[PDB]
């Protein structure tokens, strides 16, 4: 038998939401969800293109 | 309970005008709640820590919203 | 005001950092580690 | 025996009971006693009595 | 809820004797009490965390007794 | 008495199928009996010495066959 294992972890940069004047809670997860990164990181924008 | 304590939280009456004043009130606030938003300040207060709410008046963790109301009502002045 | 606050005297509180004013804190350092004696 | 660590190394105790500590010949001896002059008994020069 | 998650832990059903087995078990245990108390070892099971409880069946940080009994319950032997 | 002790053998009930099982048994086995023959390998047992049977059935040493017997035996798949 053989295998690889790995353990990595990702996160949020502190101000990706932008909006917030503050977060909640004073402690919380940098880890991306529904409630914190989906279609709010400021540091990036997508676009879709049609007629090409 | 929050079992990360309680923040005892006391006002204390005070004279606004004739007839008008803010009534005494006693709360505790689960230590997460208060940690997370409060507006007490300049409001003739005391506060303390403790591992059990103090006051007949708590604001558990799941409240949020009904304390942060809870709490601007502190300045809240009647007869 | 800038009231920092203070612990909740609750050891999760503490280990975690959580403040009840404004300032979150880093976390309680270390003292060392105690490790039971081993008997002769 | 209920340390795991050590024998008590010191001990703190009220005026009468240094008094007498100082009175008493600790060594392994035939009964004796005097003035005292083993350790300081007064608490104005120190609280350090001495070396029992 | 336990306001820190829990711990998710599924049992399997075992063929201990004649007509005798140990039931499969569901229980959600918030997680510092699980972090306290866990003899979920050489059980026949599963585990995961989760921010709600998975189950039906959950203990909370101030059942820690009734959690510990529960706990050594998982390997009773029945019918 | 063997006197000379006895091997105490523990074998534990399991499932074969449905409706099939290899009941549990407890036996206790003269030492130079258990010496002569064993076929308790592979069979889901536990044994140890001692100087009396531990269990209510023994087999003496002045019985041979029945001790061989007893031994195919404690395969035996009943319903």
């Amino acid at each position: 038998v053989m295998g690889f294992k790995t353990r990595y972890g990702i996160g949020i940069n502190p101000f990706a939401e932008s909006a917030a004047q503050a977060p909640a809670s004073r402690i919380q997860s940098g880890m991306p969800s529904i409630l914190n990164s989906l279609g709010k990181n400021a540091y990036f924008r997508r676009v879709y293109v049609k007629g090409i | 309970a929050s079992a990360r304590g309680y923040v005892n939280i006391k006002t204390f009456e005070q004279k606004l005008d004739g007839n008008k004043k803010i009534e005494g009130k006693e709360v505790s606030v689960a230590f997460p709640l208060y940690s997370d938003v409060h507006k007490i300040s300049g409001a003739h207060y005391q506060t303390f820590p403790s591992e059990k709410a103090a006051y007949s008046t708590v604001y558990e963790e799941n409240q949020r919203t009904e304390w942060i109301a809870a709490n601007e009502d502190l300045w809240k002045v009647t007869g | 005001a800038e009231i920092g606050g203070d612990h909740g005297y609750n050891a999760t509180n503490i280990a975690a950092g959580q403040t009840s004013g404004a300032v979150t804190q880093i976390g309680p350092a270390v003292m060392g580690m105690v490790r039971r004696a081993i008997p002769n | 025996r209920q340390t795991g660590r050590g024998e008590g190394n010191f001990i703190i105790a009220s005026r009468n009971v240094v008094n007498v500590l100082a009175s008493v010949d600790t060594g392994i001896s035939y009964a004796a006693q005097g003035l005292a002059t083993g350790f300081s008994t007064d608490t104005t020069k120190s609280v350090f009595a001495g070396v029992l």
